[PDB]
């Protein structure tokens, strides 16, 4: 509490760590039948990118501001292209947005890029990648 | 049944559904509870809050009912301050649940208090005139008129 | 049918390199089981066949 360390730290002094997040661990969840996973009559954990596949899954899958229980930032607008409601462009524009600005919320996620975007009969595919710090 | 509606639509599985009831069950009863607490503070809804009463009005009873202990405590709340002709009917009638008619003898220093029985018992008949004499001027003569 | 509309999502493994377009690139394996019985023209880990010893999956 003595030390000033702002024109510079003393050489002596040592620092106390260094910033870094802790391992991401979460609940194990099944996609096909959208339930947690019991292992040994007790909820299984996973860890790094399976527990992100997870978190990933779960943000996309939720609308923006349909639940009082969330904030303003977490879910995703994806809901308002459903009808071609704006032209195409406009949709493939507006997706990339939404997916972007809604998946960069976790401190996890470095960057994500949405590359490849196709039109077929009324169903919209795109590709996107996701990197993290492991 | 009502905590599962703030969630999304992939948490419809069973275990969510469970854990969510619990939590319904528990809030139901803590609801409950405050509405009981918040009755309790009315002297006619006073079930095992009137205790408190007492503590504050300084009265010692041994435990007999519901209903002459909220009696009890009116009639102690009613006859504090002024003393007139409708202080004593608003007793007789905390007492004797119902509506009272007072006659007064000023020549022969006497009052009755006349009042429909019907309903009244001799205990709580009883407990009323004890009332009335210690509340009543110390020269006046006080007679009871039950009417059946 | 046609039935509400959904999202649908796939993960995928993060591959840096691309796979190569030439003629070559087609490696022949020969290897002794006795389940398969049969020719399999693999282009990803996702289409192994299953049923098949680990030791030759691997």
């Amino acid at each position: 509490s003595t030390i000033f360390p702002f024109i510079g730290v003393p050489e002596d002094y040592i620092l106390p760590k260094t910033e870094e997040l802790p391992i991401f661990r979460e609940v194990a969840w099944d996609f096909e039948k959208d339930e947690p996973i019991l292992e040994k009559g007790d909820f299984k954990i996973i860890e790094k990118k399976e527990a992100l596949k997870v978190w990933i899954y779960k943000c996309i899958k939720t609308n923006r501001y349909e639940h009082e229980i969330y904030s303003l930032e977490y879910g995703t607008e994806l809901s308002e292209l459903i009808g071609q409601k704006y032209t195409k462009g406009l949709t493939e524009s507006e997706a990339s947005r939404f997916i972007k600005e809604a998946l960069l919320i976790n401190p996890y996620i470095l960057e994500v890029n949405v590359k490849s975007a196709n039109f077929n009969r009324d169903i919209l595919s795109a590709n996107v990648k996701v990197s993290t710090i492991y | 049944m009502k905590l599962i509606d703030k969630l999304p639509s992939f948490d419809r599985n069973y275990i969510v559904e469970e854990i969510q009831g619990a939590y319904d069950t528990e809030l139901n009863i803590l609801k409950e509870d405050i509405d009981d607490t918040f009755n309790q503070l009315f002297v006619d809804t006073a079930t095992w809050g009137l205790d408190m009463w007492e503590d504050i009005l300084c009265i010692e009873k041994k435990e007999l009912d519901f209903d002459t202990r909220r009696s009890n405590i009116k009639a102690k709340m009613r006859s504090r301050g002024t003393s007139t002709i409708e202080v004593i009917k608003s007793i007789c009638e905390a007492y004797t649940k119902s509506e009272t008619d007072i006659k007064v003898y000023s020549d022969e220093f006497t009052f009755v208090l006349s009042f429909i029985a019907n309903n009244c018992d001799y205990k709580t008949l009883l407990d009323c005139s004890d009332m009335i004499e210690r509340v009543k001027p110390a020269h006046l003569l006080h007679y009871l008129e039950p009417i059946i | 049918a046609i039935g509400l509309p959904s999202i649908n999502i796939s993960f995928k493994e993060l591959a840096t390199t691309v796979k190569e377009r030439s003629a070559r690139g087609i490696i022949a394996m020969v290897l002794k089981d006795a389940k398969a019985l049969g020719l399999n023209e693999i282009h990803e880990k996702e289409d192994i066949p299953v049923d098949l010893s680990a030791e030759n999956k691997e």
